[PDB]
């Protein structure tokens, strides 16, 4: 599903990392650390004047998800 | 060489230890065009050619 | 009455530690006596010249015996091991005399 | 540089025997003997060497792991409910 | 030299002279290090099959 | 206090101890370079004729060389003139200057990419991970202009635009231009150019490891041999009476 | 013609000490780094000059060159790994060889150790000036601190600190004179090393016993010349691993960028054999007391001598010092640990605790030991 040839609006290899990427959302390990990022959202966006932000919620979320794709994303490249 | 003067004790001493010069100077040989892979050396041994 | 100046030394009396450092200390596994492993300095090495043959002797054996243990990393079998209540001080009396001589001559130069 | 073999010390009454090199082999009961001697040899040291360094490993199991709980931060919010 | 073991006919011939012990050391090391390269240089290009510019040169110089 | 992310341990075809570098992925890597790399990023230590049996051939390396008008030598007259490039000459310079690059950019200086692969904690696993590592920034923070959120970069703000995307160059072989496969081919380049002698080091510490696998059994036997006299001593005390 | 009364009238005399000289027949591998330690002067020596042969101390072309090194000249890339990693491999030989002493009582050779001591001085201060030769934002920025530290002597600090630098501050100027300080020490270490044996070959070595070994004294030529081959190799073994297969292991990645006196660099450390005295200068917030401290822990040494109770030689009938004594290389590693972190809260505490130990070790509980058991023997 992307723009390279044949129909359906054509056909580029959508990129092997996003579909690796998706493969890790539903880990234990990985959603765990999902759902601590969604809490961490509603504090700070409704919040109407605080420091606090969600990136250590998100690195914690992406060291579990990136530790993951390393495991499995040279296999489909080249 | 090897010797001191020119006599029949060290002509009989000469004599005595040339084959073991004989090989000494193989070393000197070999040992050098192994060093520096001396070509026109190392083109006549089969198994190194 | 032995092991640490308190009456009760922490792994129960007195008298049995010292015995068991001496078993700790490893050098009766080599077949030496304590004085076989002193640190020979102009004292001591003054005080081994007064030693009798017999017990000289006896000495440079079991130093002889005992590197070659060492060179081998092996330790004597558990019945040539130097016993703690056997092993006797062979050099204290030669060491107190050569203490004694020493501490007169130094105080005789200040004076 | 000084002294030499002759007037090292004075030995006496000590028999020695030795065999030639050639006539007896290099690795005589390696593992037979060997590996039952550095087990002796390894109990006579665990108990003055690995203590002192089982602490350090707890110390760096601590101090590696409170760095980074240091790190990381703590609820510090004032007035809200969510 | 009259033994029915390989290593008394090897001392014997060569070793038991100096002279001639040093030749197969010279000798030896001519023939040794020729092998050893060849030897632990095909174990190593089979390692990286295809990796290596010698096998992916097949592909370029033309005619060649 | 800005905690760092730890890159992942992406494998390697030449992460093994003995694993050569695919010089395939090289030639691919180079494309990278002189294409989206060599826009605004530097590399003044590897030439063109380093390329040339790595992963280009003399001829191709030389077109590619030519390909890039250089100045040197001064003219009889006492100016400086253009002339195309040779095997010699290093990959061209963006900038004459680092202040003119600061200029070019939000202020930020472009790395030299030469050794930037030894010059980072993490190798090309790093590197890998930060051209990838792009990300919508959370909710909460707040980017100057110019500034872009990677977690993988110190301090969770770069000042370099994402450089890799989906068909943002074309390989010569035809390998899908990935996001992900360009990122992989420009690390793989950008580790050679950082340790030409990968290939070497490895060679060499085969043959080392089957010549001291030898030589150590060998060399022990002779101190064992010469040592066996004194291993084998017994020692008789034969006092008089 | 006597075969024993050999070509004497010459410099074999001298190389008696090489053949027929005695040596106690127990002696462990503890003993190879005697050995291994002049290995590794001639092999820094070796690689050092062809080194030498392309690097070139101007600051414009310093760093350039030691890229120039590796990347075009012929076999150029190895030579200056086992330069880098031989100085590791130096002081991996050099802490033992001072380790063997301290658990062996080496040190009552009064003479040799204290040119032992010497000696280790000026190997570090070799190390030292050499670090800063390539000139890569960890040379110029690891020079910065440790040198700056001599600032913090009272009404004598600035005035040698810009003399040092030959300058205001670390700059071409200090860099020239570096290259050519970095060139003639380790000369001076082989005539140093020269005097090291000629006070040890008179009254001889020392046993893992602690004995007098007079009785049982073996030729050197035929056991340990082939005994220090063996260990040679090893260490070839070991240099050649991290040089092939891991070359920049122990450096810092930091060094690969040019020096930038208006950045500094992300973490700011000296290499793996002096970060044991970096914890200790950086315990103490006092700056004049730091200094002090980073030179009395190296200095102790020659204190050892003086602090001797037992009346044991050797560490090897002696438990409880043998406590103490993996104790202090627990610790010691302890220092080598925390002095390549940052100073935060867990290492400031941990920092101060390890330097007060190290030196608390030394003065106090090692002396103390051999107290309690000399009173444990009867004597
Ligand atoms: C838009 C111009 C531009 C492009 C094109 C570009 N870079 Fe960058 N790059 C920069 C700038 C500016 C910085 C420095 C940012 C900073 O230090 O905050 C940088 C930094 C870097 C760094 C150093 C990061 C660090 O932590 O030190 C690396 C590595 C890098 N780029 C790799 C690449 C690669 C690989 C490519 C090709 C895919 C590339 N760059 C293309 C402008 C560019
Ligand atoms: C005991 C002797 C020596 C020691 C301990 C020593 C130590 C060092 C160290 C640690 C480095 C740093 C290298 C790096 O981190 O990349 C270095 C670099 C250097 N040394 Fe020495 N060195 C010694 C002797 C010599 C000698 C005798 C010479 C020249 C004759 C020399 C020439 C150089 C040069 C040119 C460099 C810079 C090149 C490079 O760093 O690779 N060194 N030295
Ligand atoms: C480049 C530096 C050095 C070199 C080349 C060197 C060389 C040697 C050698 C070859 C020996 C005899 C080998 C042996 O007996 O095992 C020795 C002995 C000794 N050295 Fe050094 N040394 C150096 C540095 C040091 C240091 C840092 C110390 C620190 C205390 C030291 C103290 C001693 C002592 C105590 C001995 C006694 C050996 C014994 O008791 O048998 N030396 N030295």
């Amino acid at each position: 599903g992307d723009p390279k040839e044949e129909e359906e609006e054509e056909e580029e290899l959508v990129d092997p990392l996003t579909t690796v990427r998706e493969q890790c959302e539903q880990l234990e390990k990985c959603v765990k650390a999902r759902e601590r990022l969604e809490l961490c959202d509603e504090r700070v966006s409704s919040r109407s004047q605080t420091e606090e932000d969600c990136t250590e919620e998100l690195l914690d979320f992406l060291h579990a998800r990136d530790h993951c794709v390393a495991h499995k994303l040279f296999n489909s490249l080249k | 060489m090897l010797t001191r003067f020119l006599g029949p004790r060290y002509r009989q001493l000469a004599r005595n230890w040339v084959p073991t010069a004989s090989l000494w100077g193989a070393v000197g040989a070999v040992g050098l065009v192994w060093a520096t892979d001396w070509r026109l050396i190392l083109d006549w041994v089969p198994y190194i050619n | 009455m032995a092991g640490r100046p308190a009456v009760s030394a922490s792994s129960r009396w007195l008298e049995g530690i010292r015995k068991w450092y001496y078993n700790a200390a490893g050098f009766n596994k080599l077949g030496l006596m304590r004085d076989d492993t002193i640190h020979e300095n102009d004292d001591v090495k003054e005080a081994i010249r007064r030693l009798p043959e017999n017990l000289y002797d006896d000495r440079v054996f079991r130093i002889k015996r005992a590197l070659d243990l060492s060179m081998r990393q092996q330790i004597l079998p558990k019945e040539q091991w130097t016993k703690y209540e056997e092993d006797k001080s062979y050099l204290e009396p030669y060491l107190k005399e050569v203490i004694r001589e020493r501490k007169e001559r130094e105080e005789w130069a200040k004076k | 540089m000084g002294r030499q073999f002759g007037h090292l010390t004075r030995v006496r009454h000590v028999i020695t025997y030795s065999l030639s090199p050639f006539e007896q082999r290099a690795f005589p009961h390696y593992f037979s003997k060997g590996i039952p001697n550095v087990l002796r040899r390894t109990r006579a040291c665990i108990l003055r060497v690995a203590p002192p360094f089982v602490a350090f490993y707890l110390v760096y199991t601590w101090g590696t792991q409170e760095f980074e709980k240091s790190k990381r931060k703590n609820p510090a919010a004032y007035e809200n409910d969510r | 030299m009259v033994a029915p073991t390989l290593t008394a006919r090897l001392y014997s011939l060569l070793f038991r002279r100096t002279s001639t012990f040093a030749l197969t050391i010279v000798v030896g090391a001519l023939f040794f290090e020729r092998a050893f390269d060849q030897g632990a240089d095909a174990i190593y290009e089979h390692i990286n099959e295809g990796k290596l510019w010698k096998h992916i040169k097949h592909k370029y110089e033309n005619k060649e | 206090s800005d905690l760092e992310l730890h890159p992942p341990s992406y494998p390697w075809s030449h992460r093994g101890l003995l694993s050569s570098l695919d010089h395939t992925s090289i030639r691919r890597g180079f494309q990278v370079y002189k294409q989206v790399c060599s826009s605004c990023h530097s590399m003044d230590y590897v030439a063109y004729r380093h390329l040339v049996g790595v992963c280009y051939t003399e001829d191709e390396a030389k077109a590619l060389a030519e390909e890039v008008e250089v100045q040197d030598g001064p003219n009889e007259d006492g100016e400086m003139f253009m002339r195309p490039g040779k095997l010699s000459d290093y990959f061209p310079k963006p900038y004459p200057n680092p202040e003119a690059a600061r200029a070019a950019n939000n202020g930020a200086l472009p790395p030299d990419l030469s050794y930037i692969v030894r010059a980072r904690h993490g190798g090309e696993d790093y590197v890998f991970s930060l051209l990838t590592g792009y990300c919508e920034p959370p909710t909460g923070v707040s980017l100057r202009e110019g500034l872009y959120f990677n977690p993988y970069f110190p301090g969770q703000a770069i000042g370099m635009a994402p450089p890799i995307y989906n068909e943002v160059l074309e390989f010569d072989d035809g390998t899908p231009a990935t996001m992900s496969q360009v990122a992989k081919d420009v690390c793989t380049f950008l580790r050679w150019a950082a340790e030409p002698e990968h290939d070497h080091r490895k060679r060499m510490g085969l043959k080392m490891l089957l010549m001291m696998g030898l030589l150590l059994p060998l060399v022990y036997a002779m101190k064992r041999h010469k040592w066996s006299v004194l291993k084998s001593r017994k020692l008789a005390y034969r006092p008089p009476k | 013609m006597t075969n024993i009364r050999k070509s004497h009238p010459l410099m074999k005399i001298v190389n008696n000490a090489f053949i027929d000289l005695p040596a106690p027949s127990n002696i462990s591998s503890w003993w190879n780094f005697g050995s291994l330690l002049g290995i590794c002067l001639i092999l820094q020596i070796l690689t050092g000059l062809f080194l030498a042969m392309h690097y070139t101390s101007d600051t414009t072309t310093a760093f350039s060159s030691v890229t120039h090194i590796c990347r075009d000249v012929n076999y150029g890339w190895i030579i200056r790994y086992m330069h880098a990693n031989g100085a590791s491999m130096f002081f991996i030989c050099l802490y033992m060889h001072v380790g063997r002493g301290l658990y062996y009582g080496s040190y009552t050779f009064l003479e040799t150790w204290n040119i032992g001591v010497i000696l280790l001085l000026t190997v570090m201060a070799t190390a030292f000036m050499g670090y800063v030769l390539p000139w890569g934002q960890m040379s110029f920025w690891g020079a910065t601190v440790i040198t700056n530290l001599l600032s913090a002597i009272p009404y004598i600090g600035t005035n040698l600190v810009e003399w040092i630098w030959g300058g205001f501050s670390v700059d071409k100027a200090t860099l020239t004179r570096f290259f050519a300080f970095h060139f003639i020490l380790p000369f001076i270490i082989m005539a140093i090393a020269m005097v090291h044996l000629l006070f040890l070959h008179e009254t001889g070595s020392n046993n893992p016993t602690g004995i007098s070994s007079d009785v049982d004294k073996i030729p050197f030529h035929p056991y340990y010349t082939i005994k220090d081959i063996l260990g040679a190799l090893l260490l070839i073994l070991a240099l050649m691993l991290l040089v092939l297969f891991a070359p920049d292991l122990l450096g810092d990645p930091d060094n690969y960028t040019p020096a930038n006196p208006l950045n500094t660099p992300p973490h700011i450390k000296p290499e793996w054999y002096f970060l044991f005295a970096y914890a200790i200068l950086r315990s103490i917030p006092n700056k004049l007391g730091g200094v002090l401290a980073l030179a009395f822990s190296i200095l102790i040494l020659a204190l050892i001598p003086l602090l001797h109770t037992s009346k044991q030689r050797s560490m090897m009938f002696r438990p409880l010092s043998q406590c103490l004594f993996w104790a202090l290389v627990a610790d010691l590693l302890t220092l080598t640990w925390i002095g390549g972190q940052p100073v935060e809260h867990p290492y400031i505490t941990i920092g101060q605790l390890a330097s007060v130990l190290y030196f608390l070790l030394i003065l106090v509980l090692m002396p103390t030991a051999g107290t309690i058991e000399n009173k444990l023997l009867k004597w």
